[PDB]
């Protein structure tokens, strides 16, 4: 169980590495640069030096911090954000939960928690203000995002994992779905802070939002954790929504084609990224709960008539 | 099992704060672990009281988040045998939810003060 | 095997501090920590729903408690559990009251509260084996159908707390 | 109650879950299901204090099936006088408690 | 059992002393309140398992509600207390006299 | 009554969330007394097995309670098996 | 005293079958075996007394043990095929190995 | 051999810091559009590897660019003593190199060298994005041929 | 060209290929040539323990069909 439990955590470090670096090189190729050529063959050596210059680096022990939250918070967050993938399917899971969604919601805002402490005890007034555009950002999707989770739920009956590929084995549920599925993919956007609705790091409107006075360490563990969770929910739009087609007598076939979807969805990830210019933490809030929570509601009320309409209640298990 | 990968991810994350820490070179002084706000110090303290702008809608966001844990046991109430009050619940409550936030749409306390 | 004692032990520290009433912005730290304690208890015993569903919506209710602490009710030099001594006295001696009261309350009683080797053999009761509804799922997904007028309550007191909200922070 | 709407209506509203013998989701009894249904039909319309009296016996039953104090007991000076005679030596264990052999199904 | 349950109703007389004096702030009584919110969701929930009595699980959900939505209530009264005012403490409301 | 088909075009052309969402939601509330499937929910949650149903006694009384389970008598399932 | 039954009362032949291959000989269990299940469950849903249906608990063992003595004698292979291949899935799920079931129902009615 | 084993622990800890190294998103000058032209896409950085990180606590490198006011001197020093301790400077420019113009001004602190040490002067007025691309070469050779764990070594 | 970032994105499509194959083929180690039954309900817990206790040596994935009976 521990060879397991370490040839799942190490690739998934080394796939989230070079998800820096395609999100570097794609991001090049979108803004007509070529991205990190000149280390390693093609770039492949980059975020492994990244890695090796971010730690061996030291980090502040500043006065204006609180030194236990300051320890305690990266820490969390790296946990967290390598903790949302034990109850992801593949094709058999590392951990079967019995039900998991509740537990990639909860931890997923605990993610934000680590965020928000980063952005009380670093104790600025930018991190301050990173700290409640987080808190206004999560008052923006969560509420949204549950909804959709189980507003698609009442088309699988349980909030089990497996039950999604055995659910979806004969067809995606973006062709039922897609107004749920449009909205997912930004709610996740919402989720996990990437360009079109990245506030909270900022970088354009304040300086760095929960980690201005996070030094290299802490930095890199908040960068680790945010770009796990990027390759995460991109795994888990891709299981959720286009999960490819599942054949019991060959498992890798499925696996490949999940990870050839995966890393489509994870360009489209960066495309949406260098494609669209940035939000607001007003009107983030204000299109989430006006163009978004009364067409929620009614996907909700929708998904609620569907077992009555046309008579299809989902299966337990 | 489950917490025995939470606890490998505590060492796993423990191990990278150690080795962040302990092994690079650092000297210390009071302009380096002074606070940063655009390269001066701060006018007032960090943790002066910020005046919320976000109030009401960020306790509708608290009675939301009450709502949909009401509606997390529905997957399961949709496979119950009183299946008209079962919709007719859940239809009720959805447009008492729409109702309220309507009437918050309505009084325009989505923008702040 | 001692997992539920542990963790309600954990509980008792978590609740101690938040008891004992730093700046509320460590309380809210205190009080998720007791949450997290609260959830992993409730699916240690067979909660699968319960724990992580008071995980959702505590995580989501204390965040803007939170939020709230840091915004409105904040102080220039805050007091944590270990800035005030009173409080780090009161924490220590919270902590050497409790140990006293487990090393009284295995001797002084004579029953099956706490023993070295007998603790956590009496936590399960009793569950169906061939049954097939055993988690707490399906109860309260009862509540749409048999205990129809909690439902009826509970969404006009957030429809009333809607109109409340809006009639205070007016 | 004090005002009595729902015996008057006749609709149950909160009284389908008053007590534990209450009728479940999906047919799955409660623990000491049987224990309360004696009791409630023990104290069927008897009167608070002649029921006190009366069904104390089923009542006694009951709470020791539900809080199992006397059974905790039981099973706490069993388990003390194992360790009391683990320690004297004269306690052979049998390996039926000591699990090494083929189960039964 | 009647050990998990007995520390969670000393964990209920610990937070009950906590709410019960004030210190410095209301919202430290009010992060009492809600530590009394889940004390009492873990005390429910605790009971409902060992007792196994799974259609009183109605009631937890509309512990956390119903409390919850007092507690919000409060969390919003403290917002119109420090809008009202400009400070937050428990010495300051000593105006009703 | 042109008035309400031009507010409706104009909230269509501005800000059609709402229009698509109160349509949606109206859809859902009188689908269900449209489609004839209603009825064949709760048929379906109360044809599954999902406890025991525990054999009864008898005196030679009842003829619709079948001995075998697969006799043709009782509630049978040709409305599910074939449907 | 509680009352408890001896150990030579549970003297009796338990089925050495385990759960996948109870599975694939599940649905047939209960065409064949009716009378003598649905008398042990009659007997405690009605008595609540584990020390009174025992001695029907002798008889749906011997029931058990009769079937998968008729299937081992006629029917052994194609029962052999199905319970790998139910085995081999993980909920056991039926829908996976539907193929095998066609050959064991097309045995089962050719010798049993 | 024990001081090939240091030596090579050396190139393995100074090949990150000089290949990924991150700078500054600065401002200040003139001088501000050519550190823009050096993300534009013909000379570039980030095909070295060499992003633009906003943040004093995230950056490893300090791009000086163009006039350093007597005002903008605590705002200089400030931010550079708030770098972690892995820090580079570049002067862009002859106005932070020594002052190029206003060099007998009132109101220009006669160089970056007067506040911070300067690793590498980069001169001009413009260094072109190419220039100071090999402003970055250089000072990316010049921390691949410092020594710190072979004098951590022989001490 | 076009053809650049896919060899960075090949060996992430390999490297993130690996751990789902990688589970699969532990469990099927694990289990021995079967796979890991999933316990949703009750029943199958029993059912797992049951054919623990069948098997005999403390083993769920071994099992006895009719070469026992
Ligand atoms: S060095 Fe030249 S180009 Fe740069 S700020 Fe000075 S005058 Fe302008």
């Amino acid at each position: 169980f521990f060879i397991n439990i370490l040839t799942l955590l190490v690739p998934i470090l080394i796939a989230m590495a070079f998800l820096t670096l395609v999100e570097r090189k794609i991001l090049g190729y979108m803004q007509l640069r070529k991205g990190p050529n000149i280390v390693g063959p093609y770039g492949i050596l980059q975020p492994f030096a990244d890695a090796m210059k971010l730690f061996m680096k030291e980090p502040m022990r500043p006065l204006t911090t609180s030194m236990s939250l300051f320890i305690i918070a990266p820490t969390l967050s790296l946990t967290l954000a390598l903790s949302l993938w034990v109850p992801l399917p593949m094709p058999h899971p590392l951990i079967n939960l019995n039900l998991g969604i509740l537990f990639i919601l909860a931890t997923s805002s605990l993610s934000v928690y680590s965020i928000l402490w980063s952005g009380w005890a670093s104790n600025s007034k930018y991190s301050l203000f990173g700290a409640l555009r987080a808190v206004a950002q999560t008052i923006s999707y969560e509420v949204t995002m549950a909804i959709i989770l189980l507003s698609v739920l009442l088309m699988n009956g349980s909030y089990s994992l497996q039950t999604l590929i055995t659910t979806q084995e004969h067809m995606w549920l973006l062709l039922p779905a897609w107004p749920m599925a449009m909205m997912w993919f930004i709610s996740t956007l919402a989720e996990t802070n990437r360009a079109p609705f990245d506030l909270t790091e900022g970088e354009s409107e304040l300086v760095s939002g929960f980690n201005v006075e996070y030094a290299a360490g802490p930095f890199a563990l908040f960068f680790m954790a945010e770009y796990t969770n990027i390759i995460l929910m991109n795994a888990l739009t891709t299981i959720i929504f286009l999960g490819p087609l599942y054949y019991i007598n060959l498992p890798e076939l499925y696996s490949t084609n999940f990870m050839m979807e995966a890393l489509l969805l994870s360009s489209t990830f960066l495309w949406i990224r260098a494609s669209y210019p940035r939000f607001r933490y007003d009107q983030l809030m204000h299109l989430l709960w006006k163009n978004f929570l009364p067409l929620t509601l009614a996907l909700c009320m929708w998904h609620i008539s569907l077992p009555i309409f046309t008579a299809g209640v989902p299966p337990y298990m | 099992n489950l917490y025995t990968v939470i606890f490998i991810n505590i060492l796993l994350s423990l191990t990278l704060i150690l080795v962040a820490f302990w092994l690079p070179q650092m000297n210390l002084y009071s302009e380096k672990a002074n606070p940063y706000e655009c390269g001066f110090d701060p006018t007032s303290s960090a943790r002066l009281p910020f005046s919320m702008k976000f109030f009401l809608v960020a306790i509708t966001f608290l009675l939301f988040d009450l709502e949909i844990a009401l509606l997390l046991p529905l997957p399961w109430a949709i496979q119950t045998i009183k299946t008209s009050t079962m919709m007719i619940m859940a239809f009720i409550l959805v447009t008492i939810l729409s109702l309220g936030l309507a009437y918050e749409w309505t009084q325009k306390g989505l923008e702040w003060t | 095997n001692n997992y539920i004692f542990v963790l309600s032990s954990l509980f008792l520290v978590g609740c101690l501090g938040l008891a004992l009433k730093p700046s509320p912005i460590y309380g809210g730290l205190g009080l998720i920590v007791s949450g997290f304690v609260g959830c992993l208890m409730v699916l240690g015993f067979g909660g699968s729903f319960l724990g992580l569903m008071v995980f959702l919506i505590y995580l989501g209710g204390m965040l803007v408690v939170f939020g709230y602490t840091t915004a409105m009710a904040t102080e220039e030099y805050p007091e944590t559990w270990g800035s005030n001594w009173l409080i780090l006295g009161f924490l220590v001696l919270g902590v050497i009251m409790e140990v006293f009261l487990i090393c009284v309350l295995n001797y002084y009683d004579e029953v099956g509260v706490i023993n070295l080797d007998g603790l956590g053999d009496w936590l399960m009761y009793e569950v169906d084996d061939v049954g097939v509804m055993l988690e707490g799922g399906i109860g309260v997904a009862a509540m749409y159908s048999c205990a129809t007028w909690m439902m009826v309550v509970a969404g006009w007191s957030l429809f009333a707390g809607i109109f409340i909200i809006i009639e205070i922070t007016r | 109650p004090f005002l009595d709407i729902q015996k008057k209506l006749g609709i149950s509203l909160d009284r389908h879950f008053m007590f534990l013998s209450a009728e479940q989701p999906y047919k799955n009894a409660a623990r000491c299901h049987a224990f309360e249904k004696e009791w409630i039909e023990c104290a069927h319309g008897i009167g608070g204090t002649r029921a006190k009296k009366e069904c104390k016996i089923e009542f006694d039953d009951f709470e020791e099936c539900l809080l199992r104090y006397k059974t905790m007991r039981r099973m706490h000076d069993i388990k003390k006088q194992r360790e009391k005679l683990m320690k004297e030596g004269k306690y052979t264990p049998p390996p039926h408690h000591s699990g090494r052999e083929e189960p039964r199904p | 059992m009647p050990s998990t349950f007995f520390n969670l109703t000393m964990a209920f007389s610990l937070s009950l002393l906590g709410t019960l004096m004030f210190r410095s702030h209301l919202m430290s009584t009010l992060l009492c309140l809600e530590g009394m919110v889940l004390s009492l969701f873990i005390m429910t929930s605790v009971t409902s398992l060992n007792s196994n009595s799974m259609s009183s699980m109605p009631i937890p959900i509309t512990i956390l509600v119903f409390a919850a939505c007092e507690a919000a209530v409060g969390l919003a009264l403290l917002v119109k207390v420090s809008n009202t005012y400009g400070t937050d403490y428990v010495q300051n409301l000593n105006l009703l006299q | 009554a042109g008035r309400i088909s031009a507010f409706l075009k104009n909230a269509w052309a501005k800000e059609p969330v709402l229009v698509v969402s109160f349509s949606v939601w109206g859809l859902a509330i009188i689908m269900p007394m449209i489609s004839p499937y209603t009825k064949y929910a709760s048929m379906i949650n109360k044809a599954t097995p999902y406890n025991y149903p525990v054999p009864v006694r008898d005196d030679g009384n009842m003829p619709d309670v079948p001995s075998h389970p697969q006799d043709p008598l009782g509630p049978s399932l040709d409305w599910l098996k074939n449907l | 005293i509680v009352e408890l039954p001896t150990l030579e009362e549970l003297k009796v032949e338990e089925v050495k079958v385990s759960s996948a291959v109870l599975k694939a000989a599940a649905h047939h269990y209960g065409a064949q075996c009716d009378k003598t299940n649905k008398e042990f469950m009659l007997c405690r849903w009605e008595e609540k007394d584990p020390r009174r249906c025992l001695k029907e608990g002798k008889l749906v063992n011997g029931c058990a043990l009769n079937f998968f003595r008729q299937i081992k004698s006629h029917c052994a292979e194609p029962f052999t095929e199905y319970w790998t291949c139910l085995d081999y899935s993980n909920m056991q799920l039926f829908r996976h190995c539907r193929q095998q079931q066609a050959k064991f129902d097309q045995c089962v009615l050719d010798k049993l | 051999r024990a001081e090939y084993v240091v030596t090579k622990l050396d190139d393995l800890i100074n090949w990150a810091r000089r290949s990924s190294l991150w700078p500054m998103t600065f401002g200040l000058a003139c001088c501000a559009v050519e550190m823009m032209h050096m993300a534009a896409p013909r000379y570039d950085m980030d095909r070295f590897g060499v992003v633009f990180r906003a943040s004093p606590r995230q950056a490893d490198v300090m791009i000086v660019a163009g006039t350093l006011t007597n005002k903008m001197a605590p705002a200089l020093r400030k931010v550079y003593d708030q770098m972690p301790e892995p820090r580079y400077v570049v002067s862009m420019g002859s106005c932070a190199n020594g002052g190029g113009y206003y060099h007998y001004s009132y109101s220009v602190v006669r160089g970056c060298d007067r506040i911070v040490p300067v690793d590498i002067y980069v001169p001009g007025c413009p260094p072109t994005a190419e220039a100071l691309l090999y402003g970055i070469l250089q000072l990316q050779r010049k921390i691949k041929r410092e020594q710190k764990l072979k004098i951590w070594y022989r001490r | 060209m076009w053809f650049e970032i896919l060899p960075g994105l090949a060996i992430m499509g390999v490297c993130l290929v690996i751990p789902g194959v990688s589970t699969a083929y532990i469990h099927k180690f694990t289990n021995g040539g079967k796979e890991k039954r999933v316990a949703r309900v009750q029943y199958q817990w029993y059912l797992m323990e049951r054919d623990r206790r069948i098997s005999g040596v403390n083993r769920y994935y071994v099992s006895k069909g009719l070469e026992n009976i």
